[PDB]
RNA sequence: GUACCCCGGGAGGGGAGUGAAAGAGUUCCUGAAACCGGUCGCAUGCAAGCCGUCAGAGCCUGUGUGGUGAUGGCGUGCCUUUUGAAGAAUGAGCCUGCGAGUUAGUGAUGCGUGGCGAGGUUAACCCGUGGUGGGGGAGUCGUAGCGAAAGCGAGUCCGAUA
RNA sequence: GGGCUUAAGUUAUCCGCCGAAGCUGUGGCAACCUGUGUGGUUGGGUAGGGGAGCGUCGUGUCAGUGGUGAAGCUGCCGGGUGACUGUGUGGUGGAGUUGAUGCGAGUGAGAAUGCAGGCAUGAGUAGCGUGUGACGGGUGGGAAUCCCGUCCGCCGAUUAUC
């Protein structure tokens, strides 16, 4: 029972030189160099699909905070005065409204400026 | 399997456009130095490239020049097209079988000697082909 | 999908800064902010979203302490003993875009996008500049309480 | 020495772009019973002659 | 099934090159496992498969394997499948108990039933036996038994209470 | 096993013929990868890059999915061996093929599972020239241990029938 | 790092915010324990232990299947938690092979300065092995390098002859 191994071991191959179709030199070419890359490619896609969250949340923060210094209130002033008035919106729709509605967002700012200690 | 039109060079270089085309296979010279004759001719107007061919330095301008003139010769018995309407629309050049041979060298050693070759594909088509 | 700015989507404006006792450090901030859409709620990293920023009296700027003659400022053309040192008091007196410039520039994020960026910064040491067909508008340095 | 890792495919192929030759330029027979291309400078393989149209001269036999 | 191993390959017996200065991996012989026309290593060497079963469990299996058909009502005992010579047309048509597909004769002797083992030797969907030599394996394969009257009397005879 | 015609000194090719198929044309079944190129789409000549990953405009295509991808963030190969290696420690130019835990014991010792069970099981060998089936209990393990042993025995040995 | 004393420095105090794969929210998977209708706890991992599987080849049986096109190769569109995969859909190919359940392995490679073959990199790069050739004509598809001739040069205790 000799067994030639071409058949199966060809499958891994073709697998990975598929997931390497776009990489530069030898990484599209050659299937250890590939493997390698998609080894690197794994990690960096694990880390950087939780890592998404926090840019997101930066992304927002900052948007959130450019419209709302527009209306004379910092960005940790108004995400209090959110807090206090009641209004769980959250940074990815407050920034939404922070581009697509503006007025919107400007009588979110009224309210925050409406609760806050003022102390 | 059971389908038509079997794949064949003229349907490749061609495919029912009018013109011709010529290889050569097995010359015996290196693929990078009939390219570097053959970027010259690629696109030319055929006549022009003969005619061209005659005087280039090169000692792949015989083999090429040849071709193109076989190249010309066929459009002018499948097609009825003339020579002086004619361009080279493509030119390619590709690696063919390459022997092995051993220089010796000094000290006991030998180093090896690769003695390439190359196939020459040249196609032709009119001139009114150029633009369209 | 959170919003992203397509390309000239964002409209750029044009600022004139008057520099004249104005920290260097605080140009800088403002001027870095405003180059780079910082205060826009369509801002993006990757798009250039900010605006043009003029600074006159750039000749005028304020040091505090002994920054004028002590604060310094160094080159180096890469060969050896290829150093050369200014203070920012000479360098506002004879090349006050440079300082300014350098200023701004460490400030920004170190990318291809932020030198294009810092082309949108003019900077003169006068009170006058040539861009009135550009139509700038006057920028107070301003802070937000609380 | 030696050449310390593969050359990349993309340097290779900056490098090796540049071995090309140029196309010889070729200039028009001033005989007007010969017209065929030669060489400037040079006579004319077809007629073996030289010269403008009004003084020619013969070189070669050929 | 057998294969060389590294000391029976041909030749093989000198060091190919020198241990050091040579650039070259240290090899032993042009023989060993990993070079072309080498040595194998761990490959097959003639053997055995005969396991040494206890009888008890090869006579349980038996009984086992007819009972299954003998409560499947696949058993079938006939007096013979031929009269005179040797027809297999005769038996085939004979044979017709069930369908001719997967059947097991179970005859007597090789004399006792000389016609009619003749008989069904060529039919191809039959498999026929002598009753000392009934095994699991051609039972569970049947389909149908058709003893002859002799052949189950020995079987019965040869093994019983 | 390619008559004949065309370009060519030939090689080679183009028509044509044979053949079911010639891109089955003698380098002849199938014809992978490395590697070498022609064509088309996008990107690319102010830029610092383990070459990817996430975010993302634009263009092409739209076979409304796919190709490319300016630009922003994050990001120091693989293996071995080390307290510790991206390491300027080892090995590897690349691809294809091959290349390392196997087999034999009526071996030792466990476990799972099946048969039989105070019993279990055969070895050589014999019969089946029809085999994987049947016989063969010689031996062997369990059935009582303790003691150097004679021996005694649910006891035995050191001991004084302690 | 820019820049900072007009603190963006030290210090005391107060009010907010940012910040991890931590915790919470929501949607899947898995191991163990537990009452056995709540669920609870748990699931980074080298050496290493245990458990369960993918793929390859041969093979008993059953059901088949294949020139109305098997294997193998190569695309596209899909699927699973993984090894992987479709009984989707083409192309090439031209004679085998699929599923269920068992049986046996020469059963999986990225590395051993591993073995064989093929092909890159260096690179159209180094070298082309002491030197003197020039011209006229011929041959030829093609001539610095072949033939003939004339000049000239070279060896001549040897570049001769045996
Ligand atoms: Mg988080
Ligand atoms: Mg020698
Ligand atoms: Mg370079
Ligand atoms: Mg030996
Ligand atoms: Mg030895
Ligand atoms: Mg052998
Ligand atoms: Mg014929
Ligand atoms: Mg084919
Ligand atoms: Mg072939
Ligand atoms: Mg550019
Ligand atoms: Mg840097
Ligand atoms: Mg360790
Ligand atoms: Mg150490
Ligand atoms: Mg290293
Ligand atoms: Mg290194
Ligand atoms: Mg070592
Ligand atoms: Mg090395
Ligand atoms: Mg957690
Ligand atoms: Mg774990
Ligand atoms: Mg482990
Ligand atoms: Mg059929
Ligand atoms: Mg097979
Ligand atoms: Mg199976
Ligand atoms: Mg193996
Ligand atoms: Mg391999
Ligand atoms: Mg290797
Ligand atoms: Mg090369
Ligand atoms: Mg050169
Ligand atoms: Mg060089
Ligand atoms: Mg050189
Ligand atoms: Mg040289
Ligand atoms: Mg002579
Ligand atoms: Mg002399
Ligand atoms: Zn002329």
């Amino acid at each position: 029972a000799r067994v030639k191994r071409s058949v199966n071991a060809k499958k891994k191959r073709r697998e990975v030189l598929d997931q390497a179709s776009g990489y530069r030199g030898q990484r599209s070419r050659l299937y250890r160099k590939a493997k390698e890359q998609t080894l690197h490619s794994a990690t960096y896609s694990f880390r950087d699909r939780r890592a998404k969250k926090g840019d997101f949340r930066s992304l927002w923060i900052q948007r959130i905070n450019a419209a709302s210094r527009a209306q004379g209130m910092t960005y940790n002033r108004f995400i209090n005065g959110l807090k206090n008035a009641g209004v769980e919106v959250d940074r990815k729709m407050l920034a939404e409204l922070a581009v697509s509605d503006i007025n919107a967002f400007n009588s979110l700012v009224e309210v925050a400026k409406a609760s806050q200690p003022q102390n | 399997m059971s389908k038509t039109e079997r794949p064949s060079r003229r349907a490749a270089l061609l495919g029912d456009r009018p013109g011709s085309y010529a290889i050569a296979r097995h010359v015996r010279m290196s693929a990078s130095k009939c390219r570097r004759v053959i970027n010259l001719v690629r696109g030319m107007d055929a006549v022009d490239a003969v005619t061209m061919l005659k005087f280039q330095p090169q000692a792949a301008a015989e083999p090429i020049r040849k071709v193109i003139a076989s190249a010309m010769a066929n459009a002018e018995q499948t097609e009825g097209l003339r020579a002086d309407d004619l361009y080279i629309s493509q030119a390619f050049v590709d690696e063919g079988i390459t022997m092995r041979r051993i220089r010796p060298r000094a000290k006991g050693s030998a180093s090896r000697i690769l003695k390439r070759s190359a196939h020459i594909t040249v196609v032709v088509e009119p001139k009114e082909a150029r633009q369209a | 999908t959170t919003y992203s700015p397509k390309a000239g989507e964002v409209q750029r404006k044009w600022y004139v800064i008057d520099a004249e006792d104005i920290v260097l450090g605080r140009l800088a901030t403002t001027a870095a902010n405003l180059l780079r859409g910082k205060h826009k709620p369509q801002y993006a990293p990757h798009i250039d979203t900010g605006d043009f920023v003029v600074v006159v009296n750039a000749s005028k700027i304020a040091l505090t302490g002994k920054k004028a003659t002590d604060s310094l400022r160094y080159d180096h053309s890469g060969r050896p003993g290829g150093l050369r040192v200014t203070s920012i008091g000479e360098m506002l007196a004879k090349n006050p875009r440079r300082a300014v410039e350098r200023a701004v520039w460490g400030m920004m994020p170190k990318n291809k996008l932020s030198r294009q960026q810092l082309k949108k910064l003019k900077v003169y040491g006068g009170p006058e500049h040539p861009h009135a067909a550009q139509n700038p508008q006057p920028y107070e340095i301003t802070q937000i309480a609380q | 020495a030696v050449p310390k890792r593969k050359m990349s495919r993309s340097n290779t192929r900056h490098r090796r772009s540049q071995w090309k030759t140029v196309a010889t330029k070729l200039v028009t027979c001033a005989n007007p019973a010969c017209g065929e291309k030669h060489l400037p400078h040079t006579a004319c393989p077809s007629c073996g002659g030289y010269g403008p149209r009004g003084d020619r001269r013969q070189v070669v036999e050929a | 099934h057998a294969t060389k191993t590294r000391g029976q390959v041909s030749g093989g017996g000198k060091k190919p090159w020198r241990q050091k200065g040579t650039g070259r991996a240290r090899q032993g012989s042009t023989r060993a496992p990993q070079w072309v026309g080498g040595g194998t290593v761990h490959g097959p060497q003639p053997r055995s498969y005969a396991q040494r079963t206890p009888k008890k469990m090869v006579g349980a299996a038996l009984r086992g394997a007819l009972s299954d058909m003998a409560r499947d009502n696949r058993i079938f005992v006939v007096t013979s499948l031929v009269d005179g010579d040797k027809p297999s047309t005769k038996q085939a048509k004979a044979v017709l108990s069930g369908l001719a597909e997967l059947r097991k004769v179970l005859v007597v002797l090789d004399r006792s039933d000389e016609i009619d083992w003749l008989s069904v030797r060529n039919l191809s969907e039959v498999h026929v036996l002598a009753a000392d030599q009934l095994n699991t394996y051609d039972v569970v394969n049947a389909r149908t038994i058709v003893f002859s009257q002799a052949g189950l009397d020995a079987f019965v005879g040869a093994r019983s209470a």
